[PDB]
């Protein structure tokens, strides 16, 4: 019952790509980035969404009004 | 007690702290405004089973030679980034509550789990020293023995299976280097770059628009003379072309680059032609490269670094030496993948390398003070405060673990750094006894990087040769003679 | 293991050749065809080709997988046994228990 | 009362027991340890050899302590702790069974998920349009609406990555309940056959002696039991061991040649070039 | 037979006794791993570094 | 921080008499559920988009280039061959998800990257871990607000908790009415 | 007997366990835990001691099965029932006819 | 040998045949019986065994309300 | 709560054992720990020899 490790490939067949870092020379290419307002536009999206989906517990609910 | 020492300076500290926090983001301005256009990009790679990153200092280690900056400037920026690394228990109680104060009492408690600000001196030097040596020197002599033992055990195996990975080329140099506070003699760096032979050749191919070629010195050094003329660029890629097209005729008579043929990497060849697709005889079917004529072969500016560290990788170094080596170097490790602390662990190398190139536009080590020369060498890890050492001895070390790190291969390093930190406490009083000869004095002169050395025979040893002793040895050493006679 | 493993082998190697005898055969121009300018706005072509990615992205793909649709897998295996089963009517709450005046 | 959910545990003799096992490893000092240091240098060569090691000698000493418990110090648990089926699939063979996963979890859980990426495997995978295939599609195979039925692929494609991990599971439970029965059964039969001459002696009294000696008979009883209960012990951990390697420790075959370094004091960097 | 039983298939006894077994082998592994080995004695004792000097003369 | 507390000896009760449940009561239960999963997706979106304001180009390009998201399956060779692969070969083998989009717009995007390590990694965990707890917190707040208002037995008895009562005295004094008014004891 | 050396009776006690009890006092520790730190909702310790039961709770109330487990509502052995036609017709009437 | 899932290669870019060769007949053939076949097989079997207990699935319990009168 | 009942306490005498027979005292296996005690005490204290003089 089930597969043996002699019926199958292994953990050296898939995956036996050893490592080689990749270099580039500089053009320029991360420079001049702009959308210098990006990030508190996102923060105040992130806040909005946080406050539209906001719901303070209101335990007067439970008063006894009978 | 100190709780209550450190809490009276306590609102005397968050001044300084905001204070630091603004030089430090000033000097990170600066220096990644350099970087985003000096420095080229080193593209993220994953380790073999490809789930986590990998690092090596070769493409991620940048050294910016020619920072308009000064040494001392580096050392505050380094040690305010410790500082903010220390800073992280103040975001306990606002995490946990206002219950979680007493991991900032335990944070107070002692001075070395604290930064700058806490401290009552002025100099960063002396700053660092204090640190150093009331907390970090400690520290770390109780992890380096620990540490060389997991990197004996990494090379040699477990289970006893060390005929099955060990070599027999290498066996004098690993006992000359991890066995020589057994026989108390000194050691020559070269036997631990002889540990790197269970590593194979690593290369660098330069990517073409036709197809990738291996450097070579001979390469290297047309291209650093093309650099030097300083000509026009008509001329300077006309040249760089010729010498690349020279080193791929040259491989090419070689039998390919070293790569093709090594387990793990590879170049594929011309992709084929399935079935009806085949055209006859021609199975393949080459790529569009081809097309282009061999007289148009240009650098595309890639390049591809390939270590070949079968043995030495950090990757199967594993989830205690990575978190050990963190923990010798004083960094940390702790709640974390190996490929951040590779990071960290790269980060410090290129810091070292940083100070290290600034050092040499300083005037060299000489031009240190002796407090100053201390305090780089208690960050190289090859000092401990408890020795008392000479200059001339500090000056060797210096350019001993300079060189070493100037190789770019974090085991051999910390080989090296180890058998430093191997102190023994005798059971007696009366011995150890006092000795009778002189303190232990060096020079720069007695470190021999400037030659090779040949891996000693096993069971055959060499005894060492002065480099002074060499022929045309007052010619080679005509620097540093210079430098110490002045 | 059984000793048709080669047969399903070779009929594997068929079909995976074919395909990629078909892909060298159309050759370029795939890129300008309809099928890949919609398959880059269809999710499961986003799914496929994020699997296969490194930085633990098959943990990923295999998680979702599980925790959106193989849950249904799970309770779809379990009620292959029970379409065929004599099973009694539903009782449908009569929603008249449960509902009390506040005091 | 209805909030009270109420559950009765049974409990016996067990803390005085199972100190006592533990004592005896200092007795006897792991003396399997030269045999299995042989058996997974055999079957494996990795940094992470020790630690499966280590849990092998502690699963097997007990095993075999218990065993000797089992045979000589006759006293509450250590006599039914053999003849019970719980004890030979957790108390012995889930440790075997977790023992590899413990030791190599990592590789065999990146592997596992890695096969939920069904494909097949070519030798020397020079080929171009398996790239495109594998990244762009995710497989070899046509994967052409198979989304139309991935609630089951998924589990499915589960179970196609741990199929052959699933033979290890299925020898470990064998040899429980083999170990189980061998126990059980030749107990009672040898039980039996001692009832039935005792029956066959108490209804004649001239055979009711002690006609083989008394020495003669218990040893050689001795001698037999022994001898079959180590040879069966020696059976249980012998192939569960050349299982271990057959089943899962094959996967885990990465031999590396030896290169030779030539650029050992000098090494090409980013400021080589840059 | 006695021993052919679901109730001591999952017996909690078992896993009692089974934990604090595996506890207490927890408690004493620093005791177990306390046998010394003479191998570095060895080392100590035969590596014998190089001690001829250099005489260019 | 203080709902939850009630609601555990509410969910009790509820488990419990579950047969006094409504219908209003499962649709609460279905939102909060929904609630919940949304919380997950809106956790993953903003761990993102947190990661990514400390994210250099290499980190980036590591999920664009498919020089890195090919690593698995594909040799590094037939990257540095070139004309192995073609551009609109290159092109297809891009991911194309919206994730891969925002990337490739925020390359042109002033951030503040770091070190890829456990801060980068902060930056989006932090906002997500918020995003989670926050959503997860104030459904379970909207839960016990709509319990409160509906005329049943479990608003009964989270009415009776929220006063300041006992578990076991409010199981007592809603079991009187539920013995009386639905139950009809003899 | 040998079937007597294949038993355990070493047993000592019964050991009797109110998981319902036990719970609830687990819960209640749990909560003043929470309270006594004056801990938040994003904390971890509220989430590891709130979230899980939560859930759990959330996903056991929401359950609307249209049919309960296999071997509870159907699936069941039970007894053929006496059919209005043939024999069974005919021992029904003659039951009637005798008792009356 | 003969592993799962797994296809050796020969100088041509070809599947060596392991027991049955396929490979003589032409593209056409090929491709008109593996354009419908996929990675999978023991699915579509309990696919088809799901399909058939479906429409022989039993509907007495909507009998017993009234849904077929 | 916790119990500790009188029917557990019962009457003890080993006057009203059945025993064993020959066939199962043998199977208790005290024969043979009645010979290897003394092997392997014999093997320990054997294997070491002290010094001697040949006469
Ligand atoms: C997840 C991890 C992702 C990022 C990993 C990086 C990281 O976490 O750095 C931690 C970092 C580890 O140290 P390191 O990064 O290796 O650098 C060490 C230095 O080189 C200096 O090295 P050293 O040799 O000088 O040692 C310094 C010394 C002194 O260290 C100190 O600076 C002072 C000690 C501060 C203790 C803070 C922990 C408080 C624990 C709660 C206590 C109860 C609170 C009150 C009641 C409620 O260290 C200690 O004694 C103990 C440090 C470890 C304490 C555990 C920190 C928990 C981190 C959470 C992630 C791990 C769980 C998953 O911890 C610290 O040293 C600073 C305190 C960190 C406070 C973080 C607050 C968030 C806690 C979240 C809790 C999550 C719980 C989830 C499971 C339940
Ligand atoms: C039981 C025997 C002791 C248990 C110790 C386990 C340690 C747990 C731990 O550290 O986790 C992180 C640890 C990794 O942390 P790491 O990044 O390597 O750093 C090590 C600590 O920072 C190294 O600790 P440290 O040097 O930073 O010292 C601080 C630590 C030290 O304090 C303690 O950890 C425990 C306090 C009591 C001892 C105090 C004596 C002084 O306390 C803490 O603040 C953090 C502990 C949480 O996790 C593991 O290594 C895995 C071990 C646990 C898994 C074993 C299998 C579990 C059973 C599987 C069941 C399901 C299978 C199916
Ligand atoms: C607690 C503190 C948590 C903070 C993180 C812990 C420290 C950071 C860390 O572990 O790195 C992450 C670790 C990376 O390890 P690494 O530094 O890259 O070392 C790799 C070296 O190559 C490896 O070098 P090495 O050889 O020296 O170390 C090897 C080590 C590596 O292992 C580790 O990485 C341990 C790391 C300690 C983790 C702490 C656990 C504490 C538990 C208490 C949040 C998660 C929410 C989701 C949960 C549900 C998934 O050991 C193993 O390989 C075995 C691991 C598995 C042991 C348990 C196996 C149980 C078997 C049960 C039987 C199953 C039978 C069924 C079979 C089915 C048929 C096939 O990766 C992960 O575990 C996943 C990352 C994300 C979640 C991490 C936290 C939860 C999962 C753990
Ligand atoms: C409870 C519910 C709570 C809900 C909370 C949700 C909201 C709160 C936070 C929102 C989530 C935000 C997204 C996020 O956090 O992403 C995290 C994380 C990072 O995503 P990423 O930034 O895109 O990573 C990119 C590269 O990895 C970047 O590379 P790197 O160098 O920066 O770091 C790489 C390192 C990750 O570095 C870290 O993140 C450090 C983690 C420690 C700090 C915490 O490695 C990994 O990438 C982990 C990949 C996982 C597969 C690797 C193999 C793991 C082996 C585990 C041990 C062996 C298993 C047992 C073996 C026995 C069975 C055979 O994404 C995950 O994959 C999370 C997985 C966590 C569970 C892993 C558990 C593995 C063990 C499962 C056992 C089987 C049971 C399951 C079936
Ligand atoms: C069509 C049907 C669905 C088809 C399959 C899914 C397609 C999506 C996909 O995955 O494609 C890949 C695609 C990736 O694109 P790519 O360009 O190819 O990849 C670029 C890079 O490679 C990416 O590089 P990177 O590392 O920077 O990316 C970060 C990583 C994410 O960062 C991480 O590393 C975190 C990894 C999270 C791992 C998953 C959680 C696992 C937790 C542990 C599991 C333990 C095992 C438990 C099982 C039991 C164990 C015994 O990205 C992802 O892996 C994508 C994850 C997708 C989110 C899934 C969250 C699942 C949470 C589980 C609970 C789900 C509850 C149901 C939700 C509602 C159902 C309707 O994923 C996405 O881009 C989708 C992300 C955006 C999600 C938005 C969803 C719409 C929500 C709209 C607002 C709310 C709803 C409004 C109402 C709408 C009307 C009803
Ligand atoms: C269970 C979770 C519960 C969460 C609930 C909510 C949690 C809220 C509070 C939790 C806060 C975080 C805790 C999360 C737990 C995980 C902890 C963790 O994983 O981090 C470990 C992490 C491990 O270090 P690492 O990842 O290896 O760092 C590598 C370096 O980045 C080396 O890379 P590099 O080359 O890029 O170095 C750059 C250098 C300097 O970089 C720069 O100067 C510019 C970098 C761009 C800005 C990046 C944004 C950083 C955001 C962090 C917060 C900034 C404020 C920090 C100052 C506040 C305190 C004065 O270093 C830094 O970037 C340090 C950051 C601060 C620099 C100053 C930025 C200006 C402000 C009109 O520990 C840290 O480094 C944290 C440092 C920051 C500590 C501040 C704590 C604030 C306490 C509250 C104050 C009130
Ligand atoms: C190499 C030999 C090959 C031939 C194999 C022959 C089979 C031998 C089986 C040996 C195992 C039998 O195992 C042995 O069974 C006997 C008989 O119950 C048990 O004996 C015990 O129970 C019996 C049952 O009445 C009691 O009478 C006896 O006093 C007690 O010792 C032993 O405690 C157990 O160790």
């Amino acid at each position: 019952m089930g597969g043996k490790a002699s019926e199958a490939v292994t953990i050296a067949f898939r995956f036996p790509h050893r490592t080689t870092f990749l270099v580039k020379q500089n053009v320029g290419q991360k420079l001049n980035k702009g959308h210098q307002t990006f990030w508190q536009l996102v923060a105040g999206g992130w806040l909005f969404f946080l406050l539209i989906n906001r719901t303070s517990f209101k335990p007067k609910l439970a008063a006894p009004k009978v | 007690t100190a709780v209550v020492k450190n809490l009276a300076k306590l609102p005397a500290a968050t001044s300084q702290i905001l204070t630091n926090v603004s030089k430090l983001q000033t000097f990170h301005g600066l220096l990644e405004e350099r970087r985003d256009k000096y420095a080229p990009l080193a593209y993220h790679t994953y380790d073999n089973l490809k789930q986590k990153t990998t690092w090596h200092p070769i493409a991620h280690a940048w050294v910016d030679e020619g920072l308009p900056v000064s040494k001392k400037e580096y050392n505050e920026y380094c040690w305010l980034k410790k500082d903010m690394q220390r800073l992280l228990p103040l975001a306990s109680p606002f995490v946990f509550g206002i219950y979680g104060i007493l991991p900032l009492a335990v944070w107070l408690s002692n001075d070395g789990y604290l930064p700058s600000a806490f401290s009552s001196k002025k100099d960063i030097v002396s700053k660092k020293l204090e640190w150093y040596s009331s907390y970090g020197d400690d520290l770390r002599q109780q992890v380096g023995p620990m540490l060389q033992h997991r990197l004996k055990r990494h090379l040699r195996g477990t289970l006893n299976n060390e005929h099955r990975l060990m070599l027999d080329e290498v066996t004098e140099s690993y006992k000359e280097i991890f066995y020589s506070h057994y026989t108390g003699q000194l050691r020559d760096v070269r036997k631990c770059a002889h540990l790197r032979l269970y590593d194979g050749t690593s290369t660098v191919l330069l990517l073409t628009n036709k197809e990738p070629v291996e450097l070579t010195s001979e390469l290297l050094q047309k291209w650093n003379a093309i650099k030097a003329a300083k000509l026009s660029p008509e001329e300077e890629k006309k040249a760089r072309n010729e010498a690349l097209i020279e080193a791929y005729k040259e491989q090419e008579l070689h039998g390919g680059p070293h790569v093709k043929h090594m387990q793990g990497y590879g170049i594929p060849a011309d992709t084929p032609l399935l079935g009806e697709n085949a055209k006859g005889d021609q199975y393949t079917q080459p790529p569009e490269s081809a097309s282009i004529p061999l007289e148009q072969l240009e650098w595309t500016g890639d390049t591809v670094f390939i270590p070949a560290e079968y043995r030495t990788e950090m990757e199967d170094w594993g989830r205690e030496l990575t978190k050990l080596a963190n923990q010798f170097l004083l960094l940390p490790w702790r709640f974390v993948s190996n490929a951040w602390n590779q990071r960290r662990l790269v980060s410090w190398f290129e810091e070292i390398l940083q100070e290290d190139a600034l050092i040499a536009k300083e005037g060299g080590v000489q031009a240190l003070s002796d407090d100053e020369l201390k305090v780089a060498l208690l960050d190289r890890a090859v000092i401990r405060c408890d020795e008392e050492l000479t200059r001339g001895d500090m000056e060797a070390r210096y350019k001993e673990i300079s060189w070493l790190m100037s190789l770019r291969n974090p085991f051999i390093v910390l080989a090296w750094q180890t058998g430093y930190y191997r102190s023994t406490y005798s059971p007696e009083d009366d011995l150890p006894e006092a000795s009778i000869l002189p303190k232990l004095n060096r020079t720069v002169l007695d470190v021999d990087v400037h030659n090779e050395l040949a891996p000693d025979h096993p069971e055959k040893p060499l005894p060492r040769v002065h480099p002074a002793l060499y022929p045309n040895s007052h010619l080679a050493l005509a620097k540093e003679v210079a430098v110490l006679a002045k | 293991s059984s000793p048709l493993v080669p047969v399903w082998n070779d009929l594997r190697a068929l079909q995976v050749f074919t395909s990629q005898e078909y892909m060298q055969k159309r050759g370029p121009g795939f890129t300008n065809t309809l099928e890949y300018k919609l398959s880059c706005l269809n999710p499961v072509k986003w799914y496929d080709m994020m699997k296969v990615m490194p930085g633990g992205k098959a943990f990923v793909g295999t998680a979702l997988g599980l925790a959106l649709f193989g849950g249904w897998g799970v309770e779809f295996v379990k009620n292959i046994s029970v379409m065929t089963k004599e099973k009694p009517p539903i009782d449908w709450n009569n929603e008249k228990l449960g509902h009390l005046t506040r005091s | 009362m209805l909030n009270s959910n109420i559950y009765i545990i049974i409990y016996g003799g067990i803390i005085m027991y199972s100190i006592m096992i533990i004592i005896q490893m200092f007795l006897y000092n792991f003396s399997n340890k030269i045999y299995i240091e042989v058996e997974i240098n055999k079957y494996i060569l990795s940094k992470n050899n020790i630690d499966i090691y280590w849990i092998i000698c502690n699963c097997t000493i007990i095993i075999i302590i218990t065993t000797l418990n089992h045979i000589i110090n006759k006293i509450g648990i250590y006599n039914m702790i053999e003849y019970n089926i719980c004890y030979w699939l957790i108390g012995t063979g889930l440790g075997l069974y977790i023992s590899p996963f413990i030791v190599f979890g990592y590789k065999f859980f990146v592997y596992i998920m890695d096969l939920n990426n069904y494909s097949l495997n070519i030798y020397h995978n020079n080929n171009k349009m398996n790239d495109i295939q594998q990244i762009y599609n995710g497989t070899n195979y046509n994967d052409t609406m198979i989304f139309f039925i991935k609630d089951i692929n998924n589990i499915f494609t589960i179970y196609r990555s741990i199929n052959f991990f699933m033979n290890w599971l299925y020898q470990m439970i064998y040899y429980g309940v083999r170990m189980w029965l061998v126990f059980v059964l030749h107990s009672f039969s040898l039980g039996s056959f001692g009832e039935l001459i005792t029956v066959i002696t108490d209804n004649n009294l001239i055979f009711n002696v002690f006609y083989i000696g008394l020495l003669g008979l218990g040893f050689i009883l001795y001698l037999i039991v022994i001898f079959y209960l180590g040879i069966q012990i020696y059976v249980y951990i012998s192939f569960s061991l050349s299982f271990l390697h057959s089943t899962i420790l094959l996967f885990l075959v990465n031999y590396i040649p030896h290169y030779n370094n030539k650029s050992i004091f000098n090494t090409f960097t980013n400021k080589s070039i840059y | 037979l006695i021993p052919v039983s679901l109730v001591d298939l999952i017996n909690i006894n078992i896993i009692f006794y089974i934990l604090l077994l595996y506890t207490l082998l927890l408690f004493f592994i620093p005791l177990f791993l306390a046998s010394i080995n003479y191998t570095y004695h060895y080392i100590y004792k035969y590596y014998n570094y190089n001690y001829n000097f250099i005489n260019n003369n | 921080t203080h709902a939850e507390l009630h609601l555990f000896d509410l969910d009790e009760f509820m488990q419990t008499y579950k047969r006094l449940q409504t219908r209003q009561d499962w649709l609460i239960e279905n939102k909060c559920k929904k609630s919940r999963l949304f919380s997950y997706v809106a956790a993953v979106i903003a761990f993102t988009v947190g990661k990514s304001a400390t994210m250099s180009d290499e980190a980036i390009l590591a999920k664009i280039d498919p020089y890195v998201t090919s690593e698995v399956r594909v040799q590094r060779g037939a990257w540095w061959r070139s004309g192995y692969f073609t551009k609109e070969e290159v092109e297809m083998m891009t991911p194309k998800g919206p994730i891969a989009r925002y990337y490739k717009f925020l390359l042109g995007v002033r951030r503040f990257p770091l070190k890829h390590g456990a801060l980068s990694w902060a930056c989006g965990f932090v906002p997500a871990w918020l995003t989670f707890t926050s959503l997860n917190h104030w459904a379970q707040n909207r839960r016990l607000n709509r319990y409160l208002t509906q005329e049943s037995v479990f608003g009964e008895m989270a009415r009776e908790l929220v006063r300041g009562k006992t578990a076991d005295e409010a199981t007592t004094s809603v079991m009187a009415r539920v013995e009386k008014e639905i139950l009809g004891v003899h | 007997s040998p079937n007597e050396h294949l038993m355990f009776f070493d047993f000592s006690s019964w050991l009797l366990v109110d998981f319902g009890k036990r719970w609830e006092r687990w819960v209640s520790f749990k909560k003043s835990f929470l309270t006594t730190t004056r801990s938040p909702y994003w904390s971890p310790q509220f989430f590891l001691l709130t979230f899980f039961q939560l859930r759990n709770s959330n996903v056991k109330l929401c359950e609307n099965w249209n049919w309960a487990p296999k071997g509870d509502d159907f699936n069941l052995l039970h007894n053929s029932a006496a059919e209005p036609f043939g024999r069974d017709l005919k021992a029904h009437l003659e039951r009637e006819a005798g008792a009356k | 040998g003969e592993l799962s899932e797994y296809v050796e290669v020969n100088e041509k870019g070809m599947p060596k045949p392991q027991a049955l060769s396929l490979w003589n007949m032409p593209y056409a053939k090929r491709r008109a019986l593996t354009k419908f076949a996929r990675g999978v097989r023991w699915q579509f079997i309990v696919l088809f065994i799901a399909l058939y207990n479906f429409k022989n699935r039993d509907d007495s319990h909507l009998l017993r309300r009234g849904a077929y009168n | 709560p916790s119990t500790s009942p009188a029917d557990k306490d019962v009457p003890m005498s080993i006057l009203h054992t059945h025993g064993l027979s020959y066939v199962n005292w043998c199977m208790s296996l005290a024969p043979g720990l009645l010979v290897f005690e003394g092997f392997f005490r014999a093997r320990y204290y054997r294997s070491r020899v002290p010094p001697s003089r040949t006469v």
